[PDB]
């Protein structure tokens, strides 16, 4: 009957992740065992997947990479990692990848996206951007 | 010079007001001393409500003594039961606020101030 | 083997503990408070990382000032902070919170919780996206994850 | 002089005081205190800190946007120590601990560190350098805290001249370790004290008082080379001040003699913990040693200071340590002390 | 036209039959059981929850997030000190100290907002004539100290130097209805 | 034809208008300066005295039942002597008609309360006195409302500075939220953006 | 095209830079003072120097509506170049 076809669609989850030890680094770590298209990949190693069969807002997720910039993302993994050209298709305001429509190129577009920093070094530290304003007066260097 | 009075004939008249209305806090000190865990002892406490009224002491009109007499009735209600709380009560201490000199040296030294 | 290495395992399991079970306050004042309910509506959840809203200060971890906090607020703000058991964080919700927000200028706007209470984490937003609010509770729970609290008990 | 380091404002948060900071006991007791009153005026203090960045989470009050800056340091580990005095006006050392960790002895808490931090301040090019010690710093002496301290002080000024040598007294307060200590011997059934505490006398001094002190010491163009004893008045006598904790603190007061060695090596028991411990062999000759007279030296009323007594500012700390049916009782019912000159 | 939520019909008509209805109803508990059966068809239901870090919701091109200073293709800044996004900005939020650039053009020395003060309202990039300052869909970008939410101009540039692969598809997509 | 400008229903402009000197001369011991606007709303103005017979008269009288009270605001006028002009917009909902009662007063002379009347003033009728400083007669609780239980002061009032003089901020030498004299670090940027040109001819004030 | 002032510190595009005895470079220390490296000054000189036929040439940011405000320069000038003044960009003809 149909709990065969449910319980065949269990099987495919479970062993279509290359091996066992693919199902145990996507359980645990996204507690997601779905499969779908495989869209594209990013340079750091993003891998974006699509499933149009499922609902609205689950029709589109990411699996992390497991390093971005010798962070050992394997567990502390969050959402500001997702670089501008995907971040706009991951979040529904598109239905084209950049893999088949590419962003425009620019000379001073960044090539590696930075995560956000909060606490650890490389961090933002604000302060004024304008020079002095009144200029003080030096005396001679020299008696009288 | 023809001006509609408000809870006072003569300046005399809302003087008592304003007796009345001491005779209020300083029998009121002793209880929000204790009802509310203050640090302050009862014998400073009184001082207070002593000071916060030669603020006010150089004051002639019969009208303005008379709004005066009823904010600090609202001001004494708020006390009598606890709704302002030990952070409100405290806010008349003063107990933080660097002492601002009198002193024209000393004004001098520190800031533009007159 | 050496000592310290047991003592970051005991210090990284007292972390654990306390980023999947960490108990906000019922404590929204207004208006990012309809996007606080957002997040514990079905579509992000907060129960997904064991974390569960609880009334009383005395049962909960953290504390999500959510909403403009204002000069007669302002003292039962610091009071409930006092309740909450240590350890205990603080999450500022918006504009209103973090800094003035809108209110900046006016006469009963405490600028900032930051003024009453110690803040970790700063949300920016108005209201934040419930997304937002939730991606500032997962890095919360990444500070937890590196407090080294008992690593340096062994340095004492 | 820097045009930003030139005071503005009328005083408070978001000025300037030109009082750029490094205190390197923030995260203690006194520290609080002292951050407190830097932090309320106008001043940019640079808070090394080697705890976790909670327990320097109380400390992100008092102080205006980016007032305040958390350093990371290790104290065995020199280079450190450089990188958070260089681009500072004055030093504030407040480092000191009641008993030796594994790591760390008296010698590596009183004499090395502000060593340490003296030489790397002088190199720097730092205007002032106030150093905390104790009144009893005799180096003929019988605490082993008391006497390091005494060296410390010596090799503090021999490296850097012209630093400002504060003395307090024992300092009490909302977290001190002085009224929270006595009233503390309640859970055991009485409260053990040497000769009853007569022959011994105690001059408290409240923090504020202390770090009121110690913020004007940074400000006052004279006190640069200078030794102050932050004493504070009422010399009371240990039995009639710990009968007094028990008068606000209304629970009972049973003294009875016990000899210092005994007293001594029970405390010496406690030292063991490996957590903070209740009382150190250290703690036990601290406590009965009877404090210097302030004559030879300027004080707090030299200084621009009114030392606070202690009957005005006892229930504040006191009053977590009484129960029901006695937690709303006033100053008024305690019959305070009786000050002694001996 | 109005119309009555709670008022009976018609009364005083019933028989033992209406009578044992009520009586069933009172007596077993039916219109409590009732509400189980909705709740037990909920759980038998798919969860609308999205696990947040791996898909995210649903967003649009509008969408007002963190703050952006765009640059024309050539690499020029866009923004020209004209200081109309700080005359509109309800919050007082946005400085600007502009000052020559020694070339000849007018360009801004300070752009600095505070994100604290800023109530995201759009105003700033409506009334921008050369659209020099956007919002980008980055509503991710909660900090652990309050000084990294008052951006600076480097910091609005960099926000600006990483988005416009986003920034230039959004207002690519929503600028004619502007 | 002129999609712009709002249509305009003249009818309801006549009925104002005659209900207007109808209460004038039905009440002529207080009744002062009756006008309508070109938005077509009626507005009477009440020597302050006689607040309770004219609220009194416009809720019972049979041709005017005006029984809702909207709201009780106060506009400050320092131009004038008599600062603060208490206005009082009511609701018929028989005769589907808004008309506002206006009175004036003064820092030291206050008005007879209306909670008799309207019990809807009482909450409204502090919120005056706490924002104002309009004192109001036989009011029974008449307290604070809004402000803090420690302002010393009346905000609305156009003499109060927007930041106000106190702000709140926390002490650990006192362990208790502590008040201290405003120090921004951003001083409020007034932006003078009026206009130098006559926008509107048809209120010209000749000198 | 970032420089480093002798102090060690990053000058940003504004000319800025804290001195070596400035106590505000605090700030800095366990940071960094994030600048961006893109300056304006040198990029858009890098552009090349358009050459059109008319004595009046509009100009506008490219895309139009996406661009800048229409604007109109005058070319007659020989000795100098015609400078857009929202965008950098230059005209000549000849
Ligand atoms: C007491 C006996 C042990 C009880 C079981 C506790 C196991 C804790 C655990 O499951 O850690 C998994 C966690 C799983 O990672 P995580 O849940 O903490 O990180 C977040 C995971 N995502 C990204 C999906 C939200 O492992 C660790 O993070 C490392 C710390 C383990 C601490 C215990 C060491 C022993
Ligand atoms: C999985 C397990 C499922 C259990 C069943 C859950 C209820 C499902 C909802 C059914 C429903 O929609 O009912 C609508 C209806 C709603 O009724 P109604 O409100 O529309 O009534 C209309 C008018 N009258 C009263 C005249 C019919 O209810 C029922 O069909 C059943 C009501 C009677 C149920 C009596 C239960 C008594 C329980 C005690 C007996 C012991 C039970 C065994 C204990 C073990
Ligand atoms: N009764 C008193 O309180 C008296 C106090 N004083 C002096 O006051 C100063 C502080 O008083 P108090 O604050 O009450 O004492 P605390 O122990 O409360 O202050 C301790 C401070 O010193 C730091 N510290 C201690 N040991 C080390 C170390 N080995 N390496 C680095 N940092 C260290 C602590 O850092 P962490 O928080 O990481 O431990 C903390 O910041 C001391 O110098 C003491 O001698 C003088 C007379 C008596
Ligand atoms: S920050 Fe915005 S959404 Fe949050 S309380 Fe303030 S106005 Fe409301
Ligand atoms: S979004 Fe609105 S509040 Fe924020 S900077 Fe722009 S104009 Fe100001
Ligand atoms: S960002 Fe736009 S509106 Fe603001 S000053 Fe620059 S050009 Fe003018
Ligand atoms: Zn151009």
């Amino acid at each position: 009957m149909e709990l065969v076809e449910v319980l065949k669609r269990g099987v495919q989850q479970v062993t279509g992740h290359g091996g066992l030890r693919g199902l145990l680094r996507v359980f645990f770590r996204a507690n997601d065992i779905r499969i779908g298209t495989l869209v594209g990949e990013d340079k750091y190693g993003n891998k974006y997947y699509e499933d149009n069969k499922q609902f609205f807002g689950r029709h589109r997720w990411v699996i992390y990479t497991t390093e971005m910039n010798g962070k050992n993302t394997f567990w502390d993994v969050d959402g500001s990692m997702v670089p501008p050209e995907w971040h706009r298709w991951l979040h529904c305001m598109t239905d084209d990848p950049p893999t088949t429509n590419p962003p425009t190129a620019r000379k001073f577009i960044w090539t590696n996206h930075k995560f956000n920093v909060s606490a650890t070094p490389e961090q933002y530290v604000p302060y004024s951007t304008t020079r002095k304003k009144i200029h003080e007066w030096v005396p001679p260097s020299t008696p009288y | 010079t023809s001006v509609k009075p408000i809870f006072s004939r003569d300046l005399n008249e809302a003087k008592r007001r304003v007796r009345e209305l001491y005779r209020a806090w300083y029998r009121e000190v002793p209880n929000t001393v204790h009802l509310m865990q203050l640090d302050i002892t009862v014998k400073q406490g009184r001082d207070k409500v002593r000071e916060m009224f030669m603020k006010n002491a150089h004051v002639t009109d019969p009208r303005v003594v008379d709004l005066l007499v009823i904010k600090g009735k609202m001001e004494l209600q708020e006390t009598i039961k606890v709704w302002k709380q030990r952070t409100h009560v405290m806010r008349f201490f003063h107990e933080t606020e660097t002492p601002r000199p009198k002193d024209f040296l000393s004004k001098f030294y520190m800031g533009h101030d007159p | 083997s050496r000592a310290e290495y047991v003592v970051t395992k005991l210090d990284d399991l007292i972390n654990w503990a306390r980023r999947s079970s960490l108990w906000p306050m019922t404590f929204g004042l207004a208006c990012c408070a309809v996007e606080m309910m957002h997040m514990a509506a079905p579509r992000y959840d907060m129960d997904r990382f064991g974390v569960v809203f609880r009334a009383s200060p005395r049962q909960a971890d953290v504390m999500i000032v959510a909403g403009t906090l204002t000069n007669k607020m302002a003292p039962a703000l610091r009071k409930v902070y006092d309740q909450m058991p240590e350890p205990r964080y603080v999450v500022s919700m918006g504009s209103c919170a973090n800094g003035g927000g809108y209110y900046h200028y006016s006469y009963s706007v405490v600028r900032g919780c930051d003024r009453i209470v110690p803040v970790d984490i700063y949300v920016p937003g108005c209201p934040p996206t419930a997304e937002a609010l939730l991606y500032g509770i997962l890095q919360l729970q990444r500070k937890i994850k590196r407090e080294q609290k008992l690593k340096i008990w062994y340095r004492r | 002089l820097h045009h930003a380091v030139i005071p503005h404002g009328k005083g408070g948060r978001s000025s300037v005081s030109g009082v750029v900071a490094t205190v390197f006991g923030a995260t203690g007791f006194l520290g609080r205190y002292v951050v407190n009153h830097l932090g309320r005026m106008g001043s940019q203090v640079i808070i090394p800190y080697r705890c976790d960045v909670y327990d320097i989470m109380h400390l992100r009050l008092m102080g205006d946007l980016g007032q305040l800056t958390f350093l990371e340091w290790d104290a065995r580990d020199k280079d450190s120590i450089r990188k958070a005095v260089q681009h500072s006006n004055v030093v504030i050392n407040l480092i000191g601990r009641e008993w030796e960790t594994r790591n760390f002895d008296f010698e590596d808490v009183f004499v090395n560190i502000p060593r340490a931090i003296a030489q790397a301040s002088k190199e720097a090019g730092v205007e002032r350098f106030i150093h905390v010690s104790h009144l009893n710093a005799s180096m003929k002496s019988s605490s082993k805290s008391l006497r390091s301290k005494a060296v410390g002080e010596k090799e503090v000024r021999s490296v850097f001249p012209e630093a400002i040598i504060i003395r307090p007294s024992d300092i009490f307060g909302r977290e001190d370790r002085f009224l929270n200590h006595f009233a503390n011997y309640r859970w055991f059934l009485a409260v053990p004290l040497v000769s009853l505490g007569f022959k011994t006398v105690k001059q408290p001094v409240y923090v504020a008082d202390v770090s009121k002190g110690i913020v004007n010491a940074t400000k006052d163009p004279d006190a640069v080379g200078k030794t102050f004893a932050f004493t504070g008045p009422n010399r009371y006598l240990l039995f009639h001040l710990v009968k007094y904790i028990f008068g606000m603190t209304h629970r009972t007061f049973i003294p009875y003699p016990l000899p210092l060695f005994v007293y001594s090596w029970i405390g010496k028991l406690f030292g063991l913990s490996p957590f903070e411990p209740w009382t150190t062999k250290d703690k036990v000759e601290r406590i009965h040693i009877s404090d210097v007279m302030p004559t030879d030296l300027p004080g707090l009323e030299d200084l621009g200071v009114q030392p606070t007594p202690l009957e005005l500012k006892s229930i504040e700390v006191l009053r977590r340590h009484r129960t029901y049916r006695w937690l709303s009782s006033e100053i008024e019912e305690t019959k305070p002390a009786k000050t002694v000159n001996y | 036209t109005y119309k009555y939520v709670n008022k009976k019909e018609q009364e005083s008509e019933v028989d033992m039959k209406s009578a044992t209805d009520n009586a069933a109803r009172i007596l077993m508990w039916t219109e409590l059981i009732r509400g189980l059966g909705m709740t037990l068809s909920y759980l038998f239901r798919e969860p609308a929850t999205i696990n947040y870090p791996f898909e995210k919701g649903p967003l649009s091109p509008r969408f007002r997030g963190e703050h952006a200073l765009r640059r024309y293709p050539s690499g020029e800044e866009r923004c020209i000190a004209c200081k109309l996004c700080e005359a509109i900005c309800p919050a007082q939020a946005i400085t600007i100290e502009a000052e020559p650039r020694a070339d000849g053009s007018r360009r801004t020395t300070r752009y600095d907002i505070d994100m604290t003060k800023c109530i995201y309202c759009g105003f700033c990039q409506e009334a921008c004539p050369v659209d020099a300052i956007v919002e980008g869909p980055n509503f991710e970008f909660s900090t652990e100290t309050h000084e990294e939410l008052l951006y600076n101009k480097e910091k609005l540039l960099n926000n600006g130097d990483k988005w416009e692969a986003e920034i230039a598809a959004n207002i690519q997509a929503d600028y004619l209805y502007r | 034809k002129r999609p712009t400008v709002r249509p305009r229903s003249d009818v309801t402009h006549k009925q104002l208008s005659a209900f207007g000197e109808y209460v004038a001369e039905i009440l002529p011991k207080y009744v002062q300066q009756v006008q309508v606007s070109c938005l077509d709303e009626l507005e009477i103005c009440i020597h302050p005295d006689g607040v309770i017979p004219t609220l009194t008269f416009l809720r019972d009288h049979t041709n005017a039942q005006f029984k809702s009270l909207a709201d009780l605001t106060a506009v400050d006028v320092p131009t004038r002597q008599n600062r603060f002009e208490i206005v009082y917009n009511l609701l018929s909902l028989r005769f589907n008609s808004r008309i506002r009662v206006k009175t004036y007063a003064d820092e030291l002379t206050p008005i007879d309360s209306i909670v008799s009347v309207h019990i809807a003033a009482n909450w409204y009728e502090r919120e005056v006195w706490d924002m104002f400083g309009v004192f109001f007669f036989n009011h029974p609780d008449l307290r604070r409302i809004l402000t803090d239980y420690g302002f010393e002061g009346h905000p609305f009032r156009k003499d109060f500075p927007l930041t106000g003089y106190v702000e709140l901020r926390y002490d650990d030498e006192v362990k208790r939220v502590v008040a201290e004299p405003v120090e921004l670090a951003q001083e409020f940027r007034k932006f003078d953006l009026n206009s130098p040109w006559e926008a509107f001819p048809a209120y010209r004030q000749p000198p | 095209g970032v420089q480093v002032s002798p102090s060690g510190e990053k000058i940003t595009h504004t000319g800025q830079v804290y001195d070596e005895k400035d106590y505000r470079r605090v700030r800095f220390v366990d940071r960094q003072k994030e600048v961006n490296e893109n300056f304006a000054i040198d990029l858009i000189a890098q552009q090349p120097v358009n050459e059109v036929e008319h004595r009046i040439i509009a100009c506008d940011g490219g895309g139009g509506a996406l661009g800048h405000p229409k604007v109109y320069i005058n070319l007659d000038k020989e000795t100098k170049t015609g400078t857009c003044g929202y965008c950098g960009l230059q005209f000549k003809q000849h």
